[PDB]
């Protein structure tokens, strides 16, 4: 029962640290693709 | 203001995208008046010397 008590926590606390890193780096992304989308429409009536 | 000088930008190279597809067509369509004019004076060559075979037969 211990043994895999603490092997456990040690995996969430890991998984935490993980997810975190994945979630700022892409958190940040989608604030700069919403701005950006600001920046480009000046004239952006065509496609591309 | 920035972005519409950007957006010109973005022209400016849509504009040199054209001169650059403007160049590739200038060197195809070249090309090919080399292939069709090299064969036409082939065959000025051709009825030529077979006039001449003829002249000797």
């Amino acid at each position: 029962n211990f043994e895999k008590i603490e092997n456990e926590l040690k995996e969430i606390n890991t998984n935490q640290e993980a997810l975190k890193r994945n979630f700022l780096e892409l958190t940040e992304l989608k604030f700069i693709l919403r701005k950006t989308q600001q920046f480009f429409d000046e004239m952006a009536d065509p496609d591309l | 203001s920035q972005s519409q000088g950007i957006q010109q930008l973005l022209q400016a190279e849509k504009r040199a995208a054209e001169k650059v597809a403007d160049a590739r067509k200038r060197k195809a369509r070249r090309l090919k008046q080399a292939k069709e004019e090299a064969q036409m004076e082939v065959e000025q060559y051709r009825r030529e010397r077979e006039q001449e075979f003829q002249s000797k037969q």
